[PDB]
């Protein structure tokens, strides 16, 4: 179940990016520049977090299945089919034991 | 002496340590700088 760890790592890194960017914004409003864009590093970090997280969530999302009924009948025999549990009766050899 | 004032002004106060080192915070050098400052605030 490594894909779970992968997703948690993506999330942690993304949160780190958000924190870094908030404090950078504070720097901006403090130095009254309000002209410049974000440093590249934050951008790359968040984007890779996003991509990795999607690649992992696709895996852990589940698993597809055929829509042809007889696929799940390939392995089956009368012994299962015949029992009819709501019509059971016990007056048979086993009661000896 | 304040009974005759002529002109004045209002100035903003100085910074905390947090904001100072924050300014200090700002290729790989960029990343490691960021990390270091983050770890410092953390320890604080
Ligand atoms: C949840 C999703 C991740 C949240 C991102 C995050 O992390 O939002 C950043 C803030 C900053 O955090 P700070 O309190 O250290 O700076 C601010 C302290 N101020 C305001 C007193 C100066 O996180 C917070 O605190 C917000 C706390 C609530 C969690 C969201």
């Amino acid at each position: 179940s490594l894909w779970k760890g992968l997703v948690g790592i993506g999330l942690f890194a993304l949160a780190h990016a958000a924190f870094s960017a908030a404090q950078h914004r504070s720097y901006m409003r403090l130095t009254e520049k309000e002209d410049e864009s974000l440093p590249i590093d934050i951008v790359l970090q968040t984007l890779l977090a996003f991509a990795v997280t999607c690649y992992g969530i696709v895996h852990i999302a589940g698993e597809f299945k055929d829509m042809d009924a007889t696929s799940e009948l390939k392995n089956k025999t009368f012994d299962t089919l015949r029992n009819h549990p709501s019509f059971y009766v016990f007056n048979h050899r086993g009661r000896v034991l | 002496s304040l009974a005759e004032v002529v002109c004045l002004e209002m100035v903003d106060l100085p910074l905390t340590g947090a904001q100072a080192e924050l300014e200090g915070e700002f290729l790989l050098g960029m990343f490691l700088k960021r990390l270091s400052s983050q770890l410092i605030l953390l320890q604080a």
